[PDB]
């Protein structure tokens, strides 16, 4: 199967660029934070 | 070491480029002044009567 | 000294042009030709 | 937030440059390293 891919080549060069553009899309699409909120077994309630 | 890098000219270039790159990044972060701290430090006690 | 032991030798092997036996740049025509003849002559004065 | 924030993209760019250089020293070629460098996007896509 690897031996067959070497004969083609051209097709898998295009498939690679689709993954790189797909990666570039997912990167920008995914929101950004710093550190997630952890369950610490404790919390507080404010009363004003 | 000289004989090693005569046969490996790309290795020799890689060492040089990495040093130059590290230097380029240092120039951005490095502070600037006329002198460093050459003056000896002083403490002043101010009082009023 | 590290540049002189690592980079400088690597360049001298790959970059430098071959110099023929006996050639001290006296054959050059222009300023360099005059300087090379002047310097080679000054070396004989010094050594003597 | 305002002053000193997004500084990751530049350090990622430095990483890929320094990795390419270290690979070039290992294989003694400017071309061969790219055979390894082009595998990075195949890993990043999965994490994303
Ligand atoms: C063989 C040429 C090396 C290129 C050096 C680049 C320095 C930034
Ligand atoms: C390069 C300087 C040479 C001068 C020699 C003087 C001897 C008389
Ligand atoms: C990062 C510098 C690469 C230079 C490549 C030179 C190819 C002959």
């Amino acid at each position: 199967s690897v031996g067959g891919i070497l004969r083609s080549t051209g097709r898998y060069l295009v498939l690679y660029l689709i993954i790189v553009v797909g990666m570039a899309y997912l990167f920008v699409r995914l929101p950004s934070s710093f550190l997630p909120d952890e369950d610490q077994g404790v919390f507080m309630t404010m009363v004003q | 070491m000289p004989n090693f890098f005569i046969d490996r000219p790309i290795f020799a270039w890689v060492i040089a480029i990495i040093i130059m790159l590290a230097g380029g990044l240092a120039i951005l972060k490095l502070p600037v002044a006329q002198y460093p701290t050459i003056a000896p430090p002083a403490v002043t006690i101010s009082a009023s009567y | 000294v590290l540049v002189a032991l690592i980079l400088t030798p690597a360049l001298c092997a790959t970059m430098l042009k071959p110099i023929a036996k006996g050639d001290h740049g006296e054959g050059k025509k222009g300023f360099f030709g005059w300087f090379n003849r002047m310097f080679e002559k000054s070396t004989h004065h010094y050594t003597d | 937030e305002r002053l000193s924030g997004n500084q990751a993209p530049s350090l990622y760019a430095i990483s890929l440059i320094v990795v390419f250089l270290c690979l070039a020293a290992l294989y003694e070629s400017w071309s061969i390293p790219f055979s390894v460098m082009l595998v990075v996007p195949l890993g990043v896509i999965g994490a994303l």
